[PDB]
RNA sequence: CCUUCUCAAACAUGUUUGGUAGUGAGUGAUACUCGAGUUAACUUGAAAUUGCCUUAAA
């Protein structure tokens, strides 16, 4: 009301001193009071990460904003460049709709989804407001446990940015996570191997599960902007002249090793050859 | 008494016959509208007359933009009385320059300029001037 | 009902701007001749404003490039001139908070030079090229047993596929590679692609939202400028930030 | 001119025409009110300008 | 070029007619160069930049100091960009054109002929006052719009352009050494779209009649290379005109880029 | 109820080339080039009676 009136009697710089001087509230006695319990906050987190990891791949409408897009997309990258560091992604599964990831957080299973990257078409059919403050607690509960998880491993939160690497591509590998033997076998399986991702497989996804299962990723479609390569992840039809001492490998190779936790043999899984059935890990 | 005929004048620069037309129209149907223009350029000489079908329709415009203040000009606008029509303002055009022809040869024009040279020097020799050639 | 004051004030903006592309257009046909004694300059200028914000005037190398067009509403009670809505319509850039990739050229640059109101250019990162196909990509395809084609998200690799086979496109990452890289084909997938409809940064006519609309206004004044100088250097600005608003 | 009571502002005309100074009267106090940085104003003045 | 002998003499019988025994005591004794050429000066364009033509003789000065005992005093007034205004006080150019006895009366730029002269009665006074105008020849091309049509129609009021920056940046030994040698050397000539141009010299009292016969035949000889010349006479104001040169051979002269871009543009 | 070409290269802080098309009306003298173009200086409130793209949206 009172913004109103300076914008009506035309005092703009006393609109502006009227904006600057005000403070919002905050969710943070209630996110306290609802989950007094960390591992109850960890139990329910999984509703929250649904929730941001679909919120961050839509576009920018009239009534979602493009800062709430982009707060989302940052605090999934560091949830992800969390799980990917500490090695922590047990069961992964491509369905249609998306991909499942299946993580143990404090020695609690966290199951979740990602959608993949494309422009889902907004149905204008759901009550957006609703959602939107489910979103705004989820934000608040998601930056607590976060801000938790940091600590307890002993890494800053919230973790700096490289921008360059932000600028060429925005995923996880943006955020640098920095301080101040993992449990066998799906942290240690990929240990020093480089796999060379080819254009057409999912950058982020496959960069994500072999840093999770830490080895070196080279990413083609980083090189757009301007040796010691083991494996090579491709899906192509017709496949150009392949160098006989790397390993050419379909992306169905790195899920089947996540689910079964042990090596699953290359031999099933090459370009010239129809691929096995992808079983669900559950 | 009144005629249909109206005299608008302290128009500001960008007010022009479409101009004038667009917005009058709104005041009643227009027979004819005419701007005053410099003759040898395209600059309006900010004034013009117009002229409504109805008279009625010219008072009512009068009345209403006789005293205006518009773009740093205040508008004057009159009602012309009976008969005195409007004539002779065409839309003129910003002329542009060309080079004639010449039909006199070269010996011609300087012997014509050699005899222009020997008036100047005997209008000299007339004038007081005791300058030498 | 129409005030005078509106009228003449269209008219004098838009005298002001059919002037200004006749400059334009007289000393474009001297550089086309290339062999005329009395001009200006006879060179290309290149102005790039970045952020308290730094311009810096650069002559341009003639090398290609790679720009994002963005159309933004014009200069105030402005009628947009022929030439100039004939090269909007061929961009396809019809109407505001829409953006098109183009492969900036020498013939390219004395389109930039007439359009230079009414769009903002920029260079785009990578970043913002995979967002923005990511995010909001639309073809318009046509069916077997549909009659009329229609619009629709860029969501299938197949389709993809089956329209831009030939030229060896495979899918949206290739899609992407060759907008990118500004190659073979690169304009096939560019008309392939329709242009980009982005939303506005401020929505809304309430209170905070005016407010908004003040600010972003004077940011928009502060930055964009009109030479009306017939050789002013063509305004390049931070495409990156203006699309983390746009997207 | 809706200045109440009206006793406040009814003989300015009269003064103004007697000391020959322009003025005119306009519909809001409120107005005035903007002006001047008040939420109403019974008058205001422009005695010196700029080039 | 001219014969010295012929130029002396005819200063000298028009300063003998100057005097024979409102403006009418004061317009009448100013001299004047008519050049005639075969051509036409510019073309089919018009043009308002004075052609500066160099002579040995200072004029300026004369002016200044004859102008103490008139109604109207030379005045000199600079013009320049509206961010290098801030860089200039009046002081800096006190201590930089003492020696030379210059004084620059009024600087103003864009912005104040923009609005605080604004108005045609303001802009006409003020501009009428000064005698001298020099402008930035970056902002001397925005200068018809602002000064106005009146101030081109006469030669005093005409802007002058002068550079002012060195290696791209401003200059303020560069802009008083220009300022020097315009009030020194050079004077402003206005090139006509016929083939009348007129020149004034000055004024009889300004300099010593061997001086303007100097300064003429600097500039006759400088003419003529500027262009191929025809006819050059020297006159006073209400008096007729005296020829000084001929000349005869020069006389027998007288008988898609933007479809690319489009293409580029468009699919097809 | 808009808001005005605010600059370039070349050679060695200097030198040369190019870049500027205007409110309207009126007074007027005087010369120059084939009804065409130039040529001193004077008046004036921005003065005036007729020269055949839509979120700058309701």
């Amino acid at each position: 009301r009172k913004l109103t009136r300076a914008l009506g009697r035309g005092e703009v710089s006393s609109a502006k001193r009227l904006e600057e001087n005000r403070d919002s509230y905050t969710l943070d006695h209630i996110i306290k009071e609802r989950y007094p319990s960390f591992p109850d906050a960890i139990r329910d987190i999984d509703d929250a990460l649904n929730m941001l990891f679909l919120f961050s791949n839509l576009p920018s409408t009239n009534q979602v904003s493009s800062k709430i897009i982009n707060d989302a997309q940052k605090i999934c990258n560091q949830w992800l460049a969390y799980v990917a560091k500490e090695r922590l992604v047990r069961k992964v599964f491509v369905s249609i709709k998306g991909v499942y990831y299946q993580a143990n957080i404090k020695g609690e299973e966290v199951r979740w989804l990602v959608p993949f990257k494309f422009p889902e078409n907004i149905p204008s059919d759901v009550d957006f407001r609703i959602m939107l403050t489910f979103l705004e607690f989820y934000s608040t509960l998601l930056h607590f446990v976060l801000y938790k998880l940091y600590t307890d491993s002993g890494l800053i939160y919230p973790p700096k940015l490289d921008l360059k690497k932000d600028k060429i591509i925005s995923g996880l590998s943006s955020y640098i996570l920095e301080s101040r033997k993992y449990d066998s076998p799906v942290a240690s399986l990929f240990s020093a191997f480089v796999f060379y991702v080819s254009r057409e497989v999912p950058i982020d996804i496959l960069e994500f599960l072999i840093l999770s299962c830490g080895g070196n990723v080279i990413s083609e479609a980083a090189m757009d902007q301007i040796s010691k390569v083991t494996h090579q992840i491709v899906d192509r039809p017709v496949l150009k002249n392949k160098v006989a001492g790397r390993t050419y490998i379909q992306p169905q190779w790195i899920f089947d090793c996540i689910n079964k936790g042990e090596l699953v043999p290359a031999n099933k899984y090459l370009p010239g050859e129809a691929l096995p059935p992808h079983l669900s890990p559950w | 008494e009144y005629s249909g005929i109206i005299y608008v004048s302290r128009l500001p620069h960008g007010f022009h016959e479409k101009e004038l037309s667009k917005y009058f129209a709104q005041f009643g149907d227009l027979k004819e509208v005419r701007l005053a223009r410099n003759k040898k350029t395209g600059n309006s000489r900010h004034y013009g007359f117009l002229e409504f079908v109805n008279k009625e329709d010219a008072m009512i415009a009068q009345e209403s933009m006789n005293n205006y203040l518009l773009m740093g000009h205040l508008l004057q606008v009159r009602v012309l009385p009976k008969g005195a029509k409007i004539e002779k303002l065409y839309k003129y055009k910003k002329r542009v320059l060309v080079e004639k022809g010449i039909t006199k040869p070269v010996k011609q024009l300087k012997d014509n300029m050699k005899q222009k040279h020997e008036e100047r020097i005997k209008k000299l020799a007339k004038s007081g001037i005791e300058f030498k050639w | 009902f129409v005030r005078a004051e509106s009228i003449v004030a269209k008219t004098l903006a838009t005298s002001r701007e059919k002037e200004r592309i006749k400059r334009v257009s007289i000393l474009e046909d001297k550089k086309a001749k290339n062999e005329t004694q009395h001009i200006a300059s006879g060179k290309d200028f290149i102005l790039k404003i970045t952020e308290g914000l730094i311009r810096e005037k650069t002559t341009y190398d003639g090398k290609p490039a790679l720009l994002f067009i963005v159309r933004v509403r014009g200069p105030l009670a402005v009628n947009i001139p022929n030439k100039a809505f004939k090269i909007l319509s061929l961009l396809r850039l019809v109407e505001t908070n829409t953006g098109v990739f183009v492969k900036l050229t020498k013939n390219v640059y004395p389109l930039l030079k007439v359009i230079a109101p009414y769009v903002v250019i920029g260079k785009p990162s990578l970043s913002s090229i995979r967002s923005l196909i990511q995010k909001r990509g639309r073809i318009i395809y046509k069916g077997e047993n549909e009659a009329e084609p229609h619009e629709i998200v860029l969501n299938d690799n197949n389709i993809v596929e089956e329209q831009l086979g030939d030229h060896g496109i495979i899918c949206v990452e290739d899609i992407i590679h060759e907008i990118a890289t500004m190659g073979e084909s690169f304009s096939v997938c560019n008309f392939f692609l329709q242009p980009f409809k982005l939303n506005r940064e401020v929505s809304g006519f309430g209170s905070l939202n005016r407010l908004r609309k003040i600010k972003q206004r004077e940011a928009e004044s502060r930055t964009r400028q009109f030479s009306n100088a017939a050789t002013a250097p063509v305004i390049e600005v931070d495409i990156d930030s203006l699309l983390a608003k746009l997207n | 001119n809706d200045v109440d009571p009206i006793e406040l502002v009814v003989f300015l005309p009269a003064l103004c025409k007697k000391m020959g100074v322009p003025y005119a009267i306009v519909k809001g106090k409120a107005r005035l009110g903007t002006l001047v940085n008040q939420k109403t104003s019974a008058v205001a003045a422009l005695t010196e300008v700029r080039a | 070029a001219i014969p010295r002998e012929r130029v002396i003499k005819a200063v000298n019988e028009l300063i003998k007619f100057t005097s024979k025994p409102d403006d009418e005591e004061e317009l009448k004794k100013d001299l004047q160069l008519i050049v005639v050429n075969n051509k036409s000066f510019t073309g089919t364009s018009k043009s308002f930049k004075l052609k500066l033509l160099n002579v040995k003789h200072s004029f300026y000065k004369p002016w200044k100091e004859a102008s103490a005992t008139a109604v109207k005093d030379f005045k000199v007034l600079l013009i320049l960009k509206d961010s290098d205004i801030k860089k200039v006080s009046e002081d800096d150019l006190f201590d930089q054109l003492d020696s030379e006895g210059i004084k620059v009366d009024e600087i103003i730029c864009g912005k104040d002929l923009k609005t605080v002269y604004k108005a045609y009665e303001a802009r006409n006074a003020f501009i009428s006052q000064f005698s001298l105008i020099l402008a930035d020849d970056s902002i001397v091309t925005s200068l018809p719009k602002l000064m106005g049509g009146k101030a081109y129609n006469k030669v005093e009021t005409t802007p002058i352009s002068i550079r002012t920056h060195a290696n791209k940046e401003f200059s303020l030994t560069t802009l008083t050494n220009n300022i020097k040698k315009v009030y020194m050397n050079q004077l402003p000539v206005k090139l006509p779209r016929g083939t009348t141009l007129n020149v004034h010299l000055g004024n009889l009292e300004w300099l010593r009649p061997e001086e303007f016969v100097d300064n003429v035949e600097l500039i006759s000889e400088q003419l003529i290379k500027a262009y191929q010349i025809r006819s050059i006479f020297i006159k006073t104001n209400r008096s007729p005109v005296l020829p000084l040169y001929y000349n005869q051979d020069v006389l027998d002269e007288l008988e898609s880029t933007f479809n690319k871009g489009l293409m580029e543009i468009a699919n097809p």
